[PDB]
């Protein structure tokens, strides 16, 4: 029981830090993808505007 | 309206010499032309339409320059 508690206490902080880093990376990737999509949409809008 | 003038001229020339009396034909032709033909209101409407078309063209050209 003592060894199990020690292993749980040792594995909790590293797992939490890894999850936080993965969440930050996912948020950064989603923000970059949204920015690229908005840029492409604005380009298509300018193209459609200059079309007429 | 050349028809009325022509009818008057024919009636004056054929007053004593009534060989061919086209008075009835002329009157019927004048009535038919008046029925078929049918103020400055039209000019004002045309001016308003021209101004509106110019405004629409200016508005359409206002959106020419567009980068993003």
């Amino acid at each position: 029981f003592v060894h199990v508690h020690h292993l749980i206490n040792e594995y909790r902080p590293h797992q939490a830090r890894e999850t936080l880093r993965v969440m930050m990376e996912v948020q950064k990737r989603q923000r970059l993808e949204t920015a690229e999509r908005f840029q492409k949409h604005l380009e298509r809008v300018i193209e459609m505007i200059q079309n007429c | 309206f050349l028809p009325l003038v022509h009818n008057v001229i024919k009636c004056m020339d054929k007053d004593s010499p009534d060989l061919h009396q086209d008075l009835n034909a002329l009157k019927t032709k004048f009535q038919e032309l008046r029925k078929l033909i049918g103020p400055e209101q039209q000019q004002q409407q045309l001016h308003s339409l021209r101004e509106q078309v110019r405004t629409k063209n200016e508005l359409l050209q206002k959106y020419k320059s567009l980068c993003m």
